[PDB]
């Protein structure tokens, strides 16, 4: 601007692209500054994860992975970080027939823990998350009611 | 898509790339008539002109002024105009059109124009030396001249001194050249000042009657006032062009309203202050104004690694103002897919339920799956209960930082 | 459409955008951006489900009634009847807007899945297979997670199915409420609306209209000027963007926080206090909205105390 | 006297058709509850237009007389009606100090250099202004101390005379054998419009803390 | 008050900054939205 013209109207055309510069770096700051809160927000998620998930045992559904949590181990990565998630998932279900008390005595009688199941000839109590029938007495029930 | 992307390995998936436009074709410059077309027709027809010495003077007013009537009237022997040209007549406008008319011998015409002298200019009519009018002037000597004499043209020859332009004097105060003063009576130095044109028809060009008039344009102070006409070209509609509606400039297509103006509305606007409808000045119609068609163009690809076909969906444009396989979607026009009636999960997402996938080869694209279907067998007494079990393990990723940057 | 905006159908103006540089580039880019986030802030809230789930056609469940919240087969495509409120009471010049991906039926059958899934299958399908158990058990084993035993319900079943009955009732009523939907149908109609607004503005020329400057005074001055209306009109249209991206910011912690609440809240029964309605969690039910989701928290509060030492 | 106007001298600021919707518009009116004088005649200032009301179902007010010295050696405006219909004219006047078988007009004396011409209970309702050399009149005739409502006035003439006005007068016909005088100032209106495209209701952006 | 600190109160200045349209008004709106939800902010962690 300078090497072909003169002063007076050489601070017009240096002011004209300065004003244009410095738009654009008030485009790129402001840039920064909103998507620095969203890498913000994910460092908060992982944080919490670590404390939930790696020093804990957590009850948040789908917060530690797909299925039931039972353990997590972190991993680093660059800029970031990797949860490997160990859950516990049911297979191979059987349908069995069910019902809520067994009268004895007069008297209703219902689960302390588990299910009343049938196999189709006899009745036994089972814990809910694993097929695994036992007699049931009076060790295994309370009383409540008729 | 490569372009820009800036690559020539694309990856699968859909691109915006660009925008389709319609275009309008034909400017149509629409109008109303005329009206009042401010008669010219009896200045230029008074079957009795006025001698020059008392030359009649007739003022236009707010007006139409249509001079194609003058120019290509096809009977003239002199029309020159000197503020402006003779066929801008009808795009300027002037406040006051004065129009003077009057009969005068043949070689004398040389005399209406600014800064002469003579017997004629001198002392019957002047024009100033700024003069913006226009001068006709034709032969009317089989009108005008009758055999035997014709003594009423008179045109005055003595006077004090000349005269100031646009002025006039119709007095008859008897000459007085010598150094007695007159009394009144004709005779020795005391002439009377006016003579008669008599006119016959067996007289040579130079001395049969010519009648002449002249227009004079003036803009005192009026903000608008009489004007050059308007102008046509056939209406046409179902057609996004080019209009202007007598100002009123704009672009779109044009077609049959069902909106009630007030008998006294021209157009109208949508809520944002847009136009929306105009009427039409010659018809009184209404007219809604839409938009054309533009909108982007994506390019919809499988992968450059699978295949080099590619279909491309022009956004929200109908499938009749595009310009094999035409598919029309809520989201715009697909062309180069098919359309299938199975339901697959979707791989490339179109929009409004419809995604693309490459499978059966072309490029097709059908409706959206929902997943598998699964009944559970809900009964009022019974129970699943699981026997088995497996451990499963997942991943999870999470970004935790950025580069830290310093300008 | 950048172009559009500024110029609108103008050469001379559109030469002069290439001496800016690559503003259309950032504006595009800044704006699709965010426009991609908002389709998968609807598929992470509603496609928590792999199978379509379907209700029996004996819709009976221990006395239960939840005709108001599945799918009723005789009505526009396939809301429930306080869908239906929740649904009932709520080409410019380049400003174009774009469809969602995903429809307001395809959203309506998300939903209608996992109100199957809870009501036959309880919390099981969101850990693996859907596994059938009578709704009246599901009920106590809800109760003993909040420290109630099984026998206080199912001495009471008629109870507590005609107190639910009711309470379920009492919801058309209070929606016959929807301002966080609103506000931002509102706060984005407005900002377009400004956004053209500012087609009108000088910003120090002597016309706003770009075919008129050009067409009476000079071009070497014109230039200058037209570059004038520009700057200012490209400030707008940034301006535009940048709150764009503040508010995308404030729908993705919303649909965040609506995506943990389905999944605790639906899928299971939280314990987390406050978190899922006002009382001792047992269940949730989601219905969808036009933008958004509506949870119906079902709860337990007890009343009616007396001393004892 | 004076009366109290309840919302009255409000016409359609311009062409342009609309629909339903809540424009907001900034001109010339008459503002809403203002105090107009009352007449049962002397020389009344123009300042910036004038709404003029009456009610008769004869016809007592036969034109107007307006200008800037309302007399000879200038031009002024004069607007008659006789029972043809209106004659709107431009001319030099020399005016009766006092203008008023069946034979009439004994208004003027003199009608030199004519720049325009033209030929061709009950309220009726009128609102003068005269901006960049144009003088604009609304009317309306409505069959029905004046009554309570709303009613928008539609353009009557459009007048390119140039004239200047600064003082008016009325004439009246008198036996041989009432009116109002407002002004306007520059106020700011909502207009609501019907789906037909007239005004049906407005707020005067200057009265109550409630209309702001 | 956007134009008791552009202009300062200076009848010149503040005829031509009508020429910009409606800056002012989005500055009203933008702190005016921020400042309602610093109550709302506080109303919602104490009011339990
Ligand atoms: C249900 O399970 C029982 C117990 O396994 C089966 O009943 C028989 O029970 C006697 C003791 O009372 C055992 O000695 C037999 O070995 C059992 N038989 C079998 C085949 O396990 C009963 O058969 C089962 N019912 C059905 C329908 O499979
Ligand atoms: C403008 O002039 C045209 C003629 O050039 C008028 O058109 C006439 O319209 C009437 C209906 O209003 C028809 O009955 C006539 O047959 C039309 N004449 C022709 C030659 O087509 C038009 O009405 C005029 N506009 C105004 C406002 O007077
Ligand atoms: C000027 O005057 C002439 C004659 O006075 C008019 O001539 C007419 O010409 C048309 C076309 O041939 C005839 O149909 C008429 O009958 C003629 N008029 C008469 C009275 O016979 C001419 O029309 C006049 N100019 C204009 C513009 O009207
Ligand atoms: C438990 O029983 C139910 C039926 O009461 C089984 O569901 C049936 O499954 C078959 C095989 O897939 C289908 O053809 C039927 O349509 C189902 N019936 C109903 C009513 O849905 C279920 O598969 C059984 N579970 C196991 C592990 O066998
Ligand atoms: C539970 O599942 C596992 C498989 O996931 C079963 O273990 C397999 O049993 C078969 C015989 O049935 C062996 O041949 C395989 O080697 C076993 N796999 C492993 C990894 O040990 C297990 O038996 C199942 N339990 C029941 C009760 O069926
Ligand atoms: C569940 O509630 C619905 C209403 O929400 C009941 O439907 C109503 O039933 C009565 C009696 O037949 C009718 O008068 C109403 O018109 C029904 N309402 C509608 C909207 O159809 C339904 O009967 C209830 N179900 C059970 C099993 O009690
Ligand atoms: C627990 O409270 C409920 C009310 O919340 C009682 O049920 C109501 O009892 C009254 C009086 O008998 C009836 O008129 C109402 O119709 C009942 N309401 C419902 C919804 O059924 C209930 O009786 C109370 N239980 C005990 C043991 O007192
Ligand atoms: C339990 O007993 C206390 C007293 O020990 C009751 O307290 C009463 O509270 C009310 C206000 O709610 C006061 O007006 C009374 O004066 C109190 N009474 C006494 C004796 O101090 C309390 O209401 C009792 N709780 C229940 C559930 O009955
Ligand atoms: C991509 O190309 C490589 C060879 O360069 C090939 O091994 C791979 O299968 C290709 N991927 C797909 C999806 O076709
Ligand atoms: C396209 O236009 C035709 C009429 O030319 C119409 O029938 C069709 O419905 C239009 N298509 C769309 C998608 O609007
Ligand atoms: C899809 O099925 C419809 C009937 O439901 C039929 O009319 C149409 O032709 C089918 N489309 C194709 C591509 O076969
Ligand atoms: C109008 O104002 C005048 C003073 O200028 C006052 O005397 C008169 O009472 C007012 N009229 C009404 C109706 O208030
Ligand atoms: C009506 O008044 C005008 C203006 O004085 C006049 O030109 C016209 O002849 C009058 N009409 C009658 C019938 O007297
Ligand atoms: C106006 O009339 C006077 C005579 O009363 C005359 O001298 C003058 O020229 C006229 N003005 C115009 C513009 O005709
Ligand atoms: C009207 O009067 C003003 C002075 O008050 C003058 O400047 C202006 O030129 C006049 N307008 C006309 C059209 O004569
Ligand atoms: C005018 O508006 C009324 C309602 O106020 C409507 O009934 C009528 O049809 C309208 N008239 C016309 C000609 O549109």
């Amino acid at each position: 601007i300078l090497s072909r013209l003169d002063p007076p109207e050489a601070e017009v055309q240096i002011d004209r692209l300065i004003t244009g510069r410095l738009q654009s770096l008030q485009t790129y700051v402001t840039q920064q500054l909103i998507r620095a809160a969203e890498i913000r927000a994910s460092a908060n998620l992982a944080a919490t994860k670590m404390s939930e998930c790696v020093l804990g045992q957590s009850k948040r559904v789908d917060f530690c992975g797909k299925g039931y949590h039972l353990m997590s181990f972190p991993q680093s990565a660059p800029h970031g970080v990797v949860f490997l998630h160990v859950t516990y998932v049911p297979a191979q279900e059987k349908n069995f027939t069910t019902a809520p008390a067994i009268c004895h005595d007069g008297k209703a009688h219902f689960p302390r823990e588990g299910v009343f199941v049938s196999n189709g000839t006899h009745w036994f109590v089972t814990q809910r998350n694993f097929y695994e029938p036992q007699i049931i007495t009076t060790d295994n029930t309370f009383v409540s009611g008729n | 898509t490569k372009c820009t992307l800036k690559s020539f390995t694309v990856e699968k998936g859909i691109y915006q790339t660009s925008n389709f436009r319609v275009q309008p074709t034909e400017s149509i410059v629409r109008f109303p008539n005329i009206t009042n077309l401010c008669p010219f027709d009896e200045v230029f027809n008074a079957t009795r002109f006025a001698s020059v010495y008392a030359w009649n003077r007739k003022r236009i007013s707010n007006c139409v002024a249509d001079y194609s009537v003058l120019y290509n009237f096809a009977p003239f022997f002199t029309f020159k105009c000197y503020g402006v040209s003779p066929t801008k007549l009808n795009d300027l406008c002037f406040t006051n059109v004065y129009a003077d008319s009057f009969v005068i011998r043949g070689n004398e015409v040389r005399q209406i124009a600014p800064g002469q002298t003579g017997n004629i200019a001198d002392y019957n009519y002047k024009l100033p030396d700024d003069f913006t009018g226009c001068v006709i002037a034709w032969n009317s000597n089989k009108l005008d001249s009758k055999v035997s004499g014709n003594y009423n043209y008179l045109y005055r020859l003595f006077r004090k001194s000349n005269l100031k332009p646009f002025e006039r004097d119709i007095s008859t105060e008897i000459y007085q050249a010598g150094n007695k003063p007159c009394n009144g009576v004709a005779g020795f130095n005391c002439y009377f000042p006016l003579r008669s044109y008599g006119f016959r028809p067996t007289y040579g060009v130079g001395h049969q009657p010519y009648r002449v008039v002249v227009l004079s344009f003036e803009l005192l102070h009026a903000p608008a006032t009489v004007c050059g006409p308007k102008k046509s070209t056939n209406l046409v509609k179902n057609k996004c062009v080019n209009f202007n509606f007598n100002g009123l400039t704009g672009t779109g297509v044009l077609t049959e309203s069902n909106k009630k103006f007030l008998p006294f509305q021209q157009f109208g606007r949508d809520i944002a202050d847009t136009t929306d409808a105009v009427r039409d000045p010659q018809t009184l119609e209404i007219l809604d104004i839409t938009p054309c068609s533009f909108g982007g163009v994506s390019v919809i690809t499988p992968g450059t690694n699978t295949s080099n076909q590619v279909a491309v969906l022009y956004q929200g444009v109908n499938c009749t103002e595009v310009p094999s396989n035409v598919f029309q979607t809520r989201a715009g026009c697909l062309i180069g897919a098919e359309y299938v009636n199975n339901s697959y999960e979707c791989d490339i997402p179109i929009g409004a339920g419809i995604c693309a996938s490459y499978q059966t080869q072309s490029i097709i694209a059908y409706t959206m799956s929902l997943g598998a279907e699964n009944s559970v067998a809900y009964s009022n007494n019974s129970i699943a209960i699981p026997t088995n079990f497996t451990i499963s393990v997942t991943t999870e990723i999470l970004p935790v930082s950025m580069t830290k940057t310093s300008v | 459409d950048c172009t559009m905006y500024i110029c609108g159908d103008s050469t001379e103006c559109s030469n002069l955008l290439l001496q800016y540089g690559s503003f259309c580039t950032q504006l595009k880019r800044a704006l699709t951006g965010i426009a991609v986030e908002q389709d998968k802030n609807t598929q992470e809230v509603f496609a928590q489900v792999k199978q379509i789930y379907k209700t029996p056609p004996i819709k009976y469940f221990g006395g239960f009634n939840f005709s108001q919240i599945l799918p009723d087969p005789s009505k526009p495509s396939k809301r429930s009847p306080i869908e239906d409120l929740l649904f009932n009471k709520v080409k410019f010049n380049g400003l174009t807007v774009l469809p969602p991906l995903l429809t307001d039926e395809m959203i309506a059958q998300y939903t209608s899945a996992l109100l199957a899934g809870t009501i036959t299958s309880g919390w099981t399908f969101g850990a693996g297979p859907a596994l059938q158990i009578p709704f009246p058990m599901q009920m106590a084993y809800r109760f003993n997670g909040i420290g109630v035993t099984q026998n206080v319900l199912y001495e009471n079943q008629k109870l507590i199915a005609n107190q639910f009955n009711s309470a379920i009732g009492k919801i058309q009523d209070s929606l016959s409420a929807l301002g966080k939907l609103q506000d931002v149908v509102n706060h984005n109609a407005q900002a377009l609306n400004t956004l053209v607004k500012q087609l009108s503005s000088k910003f120090g020329a002597i016309s706003s209209v770009l075919n008129d400057i050009l067409s009476r005074l000079d071009p070497p001055e014109a230039e200058v000027q037209i570059d004038r209306l520009i700057t200012g009109r490209l400030q707008s249209l940034q301006t535009y963007v940048t709150q764009q991206l503040i508010r995308a910011a404030e729908i993705r912690a919303s649909a965040n926080l609506a995506a943990t609440k389905m999944s605790e809240c639906v899928l299971g029964q939280s314990k987390r206090v406050d978190f899922c309605g006002k009382g001792y969690h047992l269940m949730s039910f989601p219905q969808s909205a036009p933008h958004g989701v509506v949870f119906l928290h079902v709860t337990y509060v007890p009343a009616q105390e007396k001393n004892f030492t | 006297a004076y009366t109290n106007s309840f919302t009255r001298g409000v016409y359609y600021p311009d062409k342009v058709f609309r629909s339903s919707v809540l424009h907001s518009t900034q001109d010339l009116f008459l503002p809403f509850f203002s105090n107009v004088t009352w007449f049962h005649n002397p020389v009344l200032p123009f300042n910036d237009g004038v709404y003029f009301a009456s009610i008769e179902k004869s016809n007592i007010i036969r034109g107007w007389i307006f200008g800037t010295t309302l007399d000879s050696k200038t031009q002024s405006l004069l607007i008659v009606n006789n029972a043809t219909n209106v004659v709107i004219k431009v001319c030099e006047f020399q005016f009766c100090n006092d203008p008023f078988m069946e034979s009439e007009f004994r208004v003027y004396s003199s009608a030199n250099n004519c720049t325009f011409e033209y030929v061709s209970k009950n309220l009726r309702e009128f609102v003068f202004k005269n901006i960049d050399g144009y003088f604009k009149i609304y009317s309306k005739h409505t069959p029905i101390d004046l009554p309570q409502g709303f009613s928008a006035l539609e353009p009557l003439v459009d007048l390119p005379i140039g004239i200047n006005i600064t003082r008016f007068q009325t004439l009246l016909a008198l036996h041989r054998s009432a009116y109002y005088v407002g002004y306007l100032q520059p106020r700011t209106f909502l207009l609501k419009y019907n789906e037909n495209g007239t005004i049906t209701d407005a707020v005067d952006c200057a009265l109550d803390p409630l209309s702001e």
